[PDB]
């Protein structure tokens, strides 16, 4: 065994390893192991991505104009972001500028997609870390319709309602067919939710499970379809007609009362649904709070989103703050640019691809996708992987930098950056969310905060549908109605030669597309996802990534029942397509 | 009264075909997976996960041995000994393989499972595989699309449960019921068509009265689908309907036909 420090972290990889594979409850493919010590506490942490399909490779000799189609493929789950990050990478290297109805309908197919994405996450993904399902079969069922009552003014709150959801989960359960409930972590001492806080989370998950379908609908408005919506090169395709013939053939003033009543509904439920039980679970589980920082306290990274001026990705746009903080030093926000080589790059020596030197890092414009399956000597063998040795490659996800610095990405992330930026409006929530829980603002650099954030987030972006929404509108009624700009469609007016960088905030963080355009084809294009950095692998200096760093010094109540590691991992939301892609 | 075993495993995907499943309006998925079938496996959802999951996997396919339903979504990679894809430390192909072996039939949903999908597109890096290549002794029904519209995957699972048989299947193995038209033979925009009125670039006159997508590359001819009948989301819409031609989505291949953007041939 061998033992080294960085980051504040002393790695050791002495004593028993647990593997977990797979990792349920994300997108994709997930490997991790752990080391833990006679105190079961988590000294060493892997992070593996066990998939991987290529992209990258696949989009070479494509027509830039057909690239949003593959990309949005790289993710089921954040759908359409890709497709968003694409489009705006082929129109900065071609030199397109989209009309202002464009930028606004993707500012809404993009917060659209934050409202959805963060809600099932929340419930179906992590929901089960936090509540004890089989534990609401005792629940009180008027107990639960008071506590419910007490934490919100939403509708559905009966005795009688609670009720009739436990025994539904009772005559589900009667018949010993627990389906997505079998074989749980039920009982855990770690479950810390009284019986009726249980019956009023598990009712929750299953009218989120029903909402959700209804917030997508924006997506077929203006996209045709969700999931994996549908763009264009130059604006959107969705072509407005309001008061002329033939606005039975385009987006018309019933189409947009549909949107409208989207964005209410959606707006009601994040606020007085999930708001409310991210709350509780926080009230609960406070000492989660202390668990799982990671790099959240160290180093963290967002390249900002939702630019308000069409065609402006400046500081003064961007509704999302961008920025880096590296060394633990919130007192000083450092501006990002994904064009200096020496800001972000990727490494691969612990990785399964081939470089010429696998001792440096690679800015994505000099990116290079050459899989390598190799795995040294695991336990085992190249088909029956027993112990990964991370000490050599272990991972089809690169390991991303910036200025040579591991970084977190994400809802926290973003929060982090904004706070210390000296957002009013983010300075004023995360101050009274903190009050609420009587815990100090350390406490949100957590597994817990995570969670929290990611909620908030949810809030922010539902109240940004409808201001988005109501600039579409003032448009309209100021007779403008352009979706598109097509004077750069054509090949043969594109330079024979450029690149372009398409950058945003996908809900898990970070998100960059480098492309460049050759003769009229995709010469290169490097994707470098927010997964991709909170799950990265490690460095020639042996630096951990944000998952490995957040689950270093875990205590495990029960070795062989990962549900600490689960509740950390899960508070990242990780996509494992996306980090591979 | 029981309810049908259904093991769901996932190979090389982007998980669209679980996320439109989530979708579907009637019924919900909810009361699918609450009293319609039992979803005793799905990595997607299930609380187990690690050894937890494993033992979950191995016990429902041994006591349910030739009586559950096995759901595929997204493909096996052959490349570098199938490590592209790996579930608990080996090859996605054996946990394939095994869950198939225990099936009475199978579900491939979506390109990927179908056909091969994105992955598959050329070069194809990791020689991404579709489900009837690798196995080829169970009954499949391919349910294609990118993905495929979520009233359509619940409708063929009812269609399975109310009727208690498969559905009747094309040459391809599609259910005739949805996959039995082309979009381009229920489409709403086919008056334009006929008449030779197009869209001749993004949001020009005929663009904002909704004339036919043709000459944008709509693939909507070669394509079957329920899209333009049933259409998505609740109804709401469908890509044509929006104003961007068909992507040809539900056919084998449709990534490495030319340009979105070149007429059909
Ligand atoms: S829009 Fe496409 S499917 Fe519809 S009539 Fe035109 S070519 Fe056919
Ligand atoms: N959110 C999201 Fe998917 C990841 N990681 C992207 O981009
Ligand atoms: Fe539902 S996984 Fe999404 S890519 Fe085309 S079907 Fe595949
Ligand atoms: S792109 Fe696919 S979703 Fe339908 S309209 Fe065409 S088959
Ligand atoms: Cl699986
Ligand atoms: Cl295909
Ligand atoms: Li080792
Ligand atoms: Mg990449
Ligand atoms: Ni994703």
């Amino acid at each position: 065994s061998t033992q080294y420090e960085t980051q504040g972290y002393t790695i050791n990889n002495a004593g028993r390893r647990l593997v977990v594979d797979p990792i349920t409850r994300i997108e994709g493919h997930m490997r991790c192991e752990v080391n833990i010590n006679d105190q079961n506490v988590i000294t060493n942490a892997v992070s593996c991505g066990t998939m991987f399909r290529g992209l990258e490779i696949i989009l070479q000799g494509r027509d830039p104009r057909d690239a949003w189609a593959f990309v949005e493929r790289i993710c089921g789950v954040c759908t359409g972001v890709h497709a968003l990050a694409s489009v705006y990478a082929i129109e900065d290297a071609i030199g397109i500028k989209v009309p202002d109805n464009a930028n606004i309908i993707r500012n809404i197919m993009l917060a659209t997609l934050w409202c959805h994405d963060h809600l099932v996450h929340f419930y179906q993904l992590a929901g089960m870390d936090w509540i004890d399902v089989l534990d609401a079969l005792k629940a009180d069922p008027r107990k639960t319709s008071e506590l419910a009552q007490s934490l919100s003014s939403w509708p559905k709150s009966s005795p009688g309602y609670f009720f009739d959801v436990q025994n539904r989960l009772k005559k589900f359960v009667e018949g010993g067919q627990l389906g997505i409930f079998r074989n749980g972590y039920w009982g855990h001492p770690q479950y810390k939710l009284p019986p009726e806080a249980n019956l009023m989370g598990f009712a929750h998950y299953l009218e989120a499970l029903d909402f959700q379908r209804e917030i997508v609908k924006i997506h077929a408005v203006f996209g045709g379809k969700n999931p994996h919506p549908n763009w264009i090169v130059g604006g959107m395709p969705c072509a407005i007609n309001i008061d002329e013939s033939g606005a039975v053939g385009a987006v018309n003033m019933e189409r947009l009362n549909l949107v409208q009543s989207i964005i209410t509904r959606t707006a009601d439920f994040i606020n007085n649904v999930m708001i409310p039980d991210a709350l509780a679970i926080g009230q609960f589980n406070k000492p989660w709070s202390e668990i799982g920082t990671g790099l959240s306290d160290k180093c963290v990274l967002s390249y900002g989103a939702f630019p308000d001026i069409a065609n402006d990705f400046g500081e003064k746009s961007l509704l999302m703050p961008g920025g880096a903080v590296i060394n633990g030093d919130f007192n000083n926000v450092l501006p990002v640019d994904l064009v200096d080589p020496q800001q972000v790059q990727e490494f691969v020596d612990h990785a399964w691809y081939r470089y010429p030197n696998d001792q440096v890092g690679r800015h994505p414009f000099d990116g290079i996708t050459d899989p390598w399956y190799n795995p040294g000597d695991v336990k085992g063998s190249d088909t029956n992987i027993q112990q990964l040795n991370e000490q050599e490659r272990y991972s089809w996800i690169k390991a991303p930098r910036w200025r040579g610095n591991a970084m977190e990405v994400g809802p926290l992330a973003r929060t982090l950056i904004a706070y210390h930026k000296g957002d009013a409006a983010t300075v004023e929530s995360v101050d009274r969310m903190m009050s609420a829980l009587n815990l100090p603002l350390s406490g949100i650099q957590s597994t817990l905060g995570r969670i929290l954030c990611r909620a908030h987030e949810a809030q922010w972006a539902a109240g940004k549908l409808q201001y988005f929404f109501d600039k579409l509108m003032t448009n309209l009624k100021n007779g403008n109605l352009a979706t598109a700009s097509t004077e750069k469609w054509e090949p043969a007016t594109w330079p024979t030669e450029c690149r372009g960088v398409g950058f945003t905030e996908a809900p898990r963080g970070a998100l960059g597309h480098w492309a460049a355009i050759r003769d009229g084809k995709i010469d290169l294009y490097q994707c470098v996802v927010p997964t991709t950095w909170n799950a990265s692998p490690r460095d020639p200096k042996g630096q951990i990534g944000a998952y490995e760093a957040a689950l270093m010094n875990t205590k495990m109540a029960i070795p062989e029942q990962p549900l600490e590691i689960l509740r950390t991992l899960h508070s990242f939301d990780p996509c494992l397509a996306c980090s591979t892609h | 009264k029981p309810r049908i075993p259904v093991v769901w495993i996932h190979g090389l995907e982007c998980t669209c075909c679980t996320e439109s499943f989530i979708r579907s309006a009637h019924p919900l998925a909810k009361d699918v997976i609450l009293s319609l079938i039992s979803l005793d496996y799905d990595d997607t959802l299930m609380a187990a996960a690690g050894t937890q999951a494993e033992e979950v996997f191995e016990d429902i396919i041994t006591q349910y041995n030739g009586k559950y339903i096995l759901a595929v979504e997204g493909n096996p990679p052959l490349g570098e000994q199938g490590m592209f894809c790996i579930s608990s430390g080996r090859p996605f192909i054996e946990k394939l393989k095994r869950a198939a072996a225990g099936a009475s039939a199978i579900i491939a949903w979506g390109t990927c499972a179908s056909w091969g999908c994105v992955q598959a597109a050329r070069p194809n890096p990791t020689q991404a595989t579709p489900i009837d290549k690798v196995i080829t002794d169970k009954p499949i029904i391919k349910v294609p699309g990118c993905p495929p519209i979520p009233d359509v995957m619940s409708a063929i699972i009812t269609y399975m449960v109310t009727f208690d048989r498969l559905p009747d299947v094309d040459r391809m193995g599609r259910p005739l019921m949805f996959y039995g038209q082309r979009i381009h033979d229920k489409c709403y925009r086919r008056a334009h068509f006929d008449a030779g009125e197009f869209v001749q670039s993004w949001d020009d006159d005929a663009a904002r009265k909704g004339y036919c997508l043709y000459k944008m590359g709509c693939k909507g001819p070669t394509t079957y689908n329920a899209c333009s009948s049933t259409r998505w989301n609740d109804g709401v819409s469908f890509p044509i309907q929006s104003g961007h031609g068909c992507l040809g989505c539900a056919e084998n291949g449709f990534w490495d036909r030319g340009s979105f953007y070149s007429r059909v041939v």
